[PDB]
């Protein structure tokens, strides 16, 4: 009996998978045990945040299925997303919707 | 032909938080691109600042001195403290 | 005596509408035929007969309106700093004259 | 082909322009817009025809693409 | 003379519009012939009965849109050749001449 | 305070080398807020570089590693 690494970390997102890419990666040349954990951790919580924020946006908009729009709102909404997915530009994003105030009608 | 992502595990994450919502496949590609990205800027920053500190090893310290110098403000503090605990639940179970 | 006038929307009103509309709107706006052909002559001259994918076309193109939403918006605040509603040649200029691409 | 920057229409640069957000399009703009857009597509396509033949590959391929984006800062979320 | 898609001038308060007639009514067999054939009136479909036991055309008038669709008799339409073309540039001149008295009223009355 | 000490002639000092001929006065005072958070931006990453070297004293080396993370290179002070 094998149990995974992730089980072992609790976590969803593959620590296995982390690890090798972190050593093919040739990010450096030693890598150690923990260093493939906490990345998976991290990971996981940024996808959730994210994942979260298009969950409260979806449910407005009625749909059952996240779409690509869906993960724009979320981002260009939040204010810490956007800064780190602030030169990413989504699929399928439009824009964050916004008119001046000095185009509005008198 | 075998093609490396991370489908299954930001599905399960997804049900983790919410267990009735569905994803499109294209959205999906827009999380496993981003999680590739940021995978990548957490690890060369890692990459770096070991390269700067004469070391040889990518340790989870490296990859927080990243988290906190990469992910911005807050996102970085909850960041943290779920690595922590993470590497924490991972050296308690071995 | 009473003579007909047709319903018109004040100048402005149907743009506001349309642009209600457009900022709702995910689809792409430049068409895909008349854009990929922008590209086949725009490598022609980097490479001969380099075919290209049905994607990265597709990519190209959000890339492109993505970037070009951006500087119109930039363009704006622009107009808008000169305390005007037209957009103008300047404004897209002084706008990339800041992004560094100038 | 030849010319074809006309086919990004004014009934279209206006589109984008008004996704933008923007309410009076001067004139003039339309010139200067698609001149914007060939400059940006230029250096996209050729960092992707670079891209294209370093793997010695004849189709250009949408993940040059998206390595091109990248490399001038734009990165794009969908492709890969 | 009157015919299906062809130039007509017609009457609408005090001036003469073109107009395209798409059909064209019979009053003896309560039927009328279209564009893309006889039919008779449908369901939502009428014409008023001042002119239904005349000759009517359904008509559009060019540069306005569907909405300003309607049934004519021979009171009001006639057909497009020179003579109603003429009176048509007359009765502009006259919708001229109230512009220009309605301009003369105004100036007047800011004074 | 130790704000208000990038004084106006400083600023104005600035204005000039950036090629400006009539500066506002409410600019001397919203320069300096931006001055601040930006600085706030290198200081705090060129410490979080020294506290990974456990290092208590920070570096010149450290400051123009911040601003390559930042984006802004800075050469002529070592890397």
């Amino acid at each position: 009996k094998a149990k995974t690494r992730s089980s072992r970390a609790g976590l969803q997102f593959p620590v296995g998978r982390v690890h090798r890419l972190l050593r093919k990666g040739n990010y450096a040349e030693r890598v150690g045990a923990g260093a493939p954990v906490y990345l998976a951790a991290v990971l996981e919580y940024l996808t959730a945040e994210i994942l979260e924020l298009a969950g409260n946006a979806a449910r407005d908009n009625k749909k059952t299925r996240i779409i690509p729009r869906h993960l724009q709102l979320a981002v260009r909404n939040d204010e810490e997303l956007n800064k780190l997915l602030g030169r990413v530009t989504i699929a399928q994003g439009g824009v964050l919707p916004n008119i001046q105030s000095v185009l509005l009608p008198k | 032909t075998r093609k490396e992502s991370y489908a299954i595990y930001v599905y399960k994450v997804l049900k983790q938080v919410h267990p009735d919502t569905g994803i499109s496949s294209k959205a999906m590609s827009i999380m496993n691109s981003f999680v590739n990205d940021v995978f990548e800027r957490i690890a060369g920053e890692a990459s770096r600042l070991a390269h700067y500190n004469k070391r040889s090893t990518i340790t989870s310290r490296e990859i927080q001195t990243a988290v906190r110098l990469l992910l911005p403000g807050e996102l970085a503090k909850h960041a943290v403290s779920e690595g922590t605990k993470a590497v924490t639940k991972y050296t308690s179970a071995k | 005596g009473g003579v007909k006038k047709p319903h018109r929307y004040r100048p402005g009103t149907v743009a506001l509408r349309e642009i209600r509309r457009y900022q709702k709107s995910t689809e792409l706006l430049i068409r895909k035929l008349p854009f990929q052909r922008l590209v086949r002559e725009i490598a022609q001259d980097f490479k001969t007969d380099l075919r290209f994918q049905s994607s990265a076309v597709m990519a190209l193109q959000e890339a492109s309106e993505a970037y070009l939403v951006a500087l119109f918006e930039d363009t704006n605040l622009a107009a808008i700093h000169a305390k005007r509603v037209t957009i103008m040649p300047k404004d897209i200029q002084l706008a990339r004259r800041i992004r560094g691409e100038r | 082909l030849r010319d074809n920057i006309q086919g990004i229409t004014k009934p279209a640069i206006r589109r984008l322009a008004r996704r933008g957000g923007v309410k009076r399009i001067s004139g003039l703009i339309y010139e200067e817009t698609r001149g914007v857009l060939k400059v940006f597509l230029e250096n996209v396509i050729r960092d992707a025809v670079t891209y294209t033949e370093h793997a010695k590959r004849k189709t250009v391929t949408a993940m040059d693409v998206v390595y091109a984006l990248k490399r001038q800062g734009r990165t794009l979320y969908g492709f890969g | 003379e009157f015919a299906l898609g062809g130039r007509c001038l017609a009457f609408h308060g005090p001036l003469m519009y073109e107009a395209k007639i798409l059909k064209i009514w019979d009053p003896s067999s309560k039927m009328y012939t279209s564009i893309p054939k006889p039919q008779k009136l449908g369901e939502d479909e009428s014409i008023p009965e001042e002119i239904i036991n005349g000759k009517c055309f359904f008509i559009h008038y060019q540069g306005w849109k569907s909405s300003w669709d309607e049934w004519v008799g021979y009171d009001r339409i006639r057909a497009y050749n020179e003579e109603n073309i003429a009176m048509k540039k007359r009765l502009a001149n006259e919708a001229k001449e109230a512009k220009k008295s309605l301009l003369e009223q105004q100036k007047k009355k800011k004074l």
